[PDB]
């Protein structure tokens, strides 16, 4: 009789190697203090 | 048993398409407007001695 290849158990001669891509990353703007904060840290503003 | 038949290999992705161009990048203006002026005044002193 004939039979499908799926009827025969499969052994692999291939060596596996799983490489995955480094995914995209988004860098948002990020400051510890803005210019507004730096200017506001003064106690008196001469101009105002 | 049977040997596994060849796998479908990965393909090189299409790659990114880039448009060439010239750019001008503008930031928020923080520089004050500057101009020239002339003051006309008179120092008036009254001394009591």
């Amino acid at each position: 009789h004939q039979l499908s290849r799926a009827d025969v158990t499969t052994v692999s001669t291939f060596i596996d190697l799983n490489i995955t891509m480094l995914e995209d990353h988004e860098f948002v703007p990020l400051e510890v203090y803005t210019r507004h904060e730096i200017k506001d840290s003064g106690l008196l503003d001469y101009t105002e | 048993v049977q040997f596994e038949q060849p796998r479908r290999c990965p393909t090189r992705p299409e790659g990114q398409n880039y448009t060439e161009g010239i750019a001008v990048v503008f930031k928020e203006n923080i520089a004050p407007y500057k101009f020239k002026a002339t003051m006309y005044y008179k120092d008036v002193t009254v001394s009591q001695v």
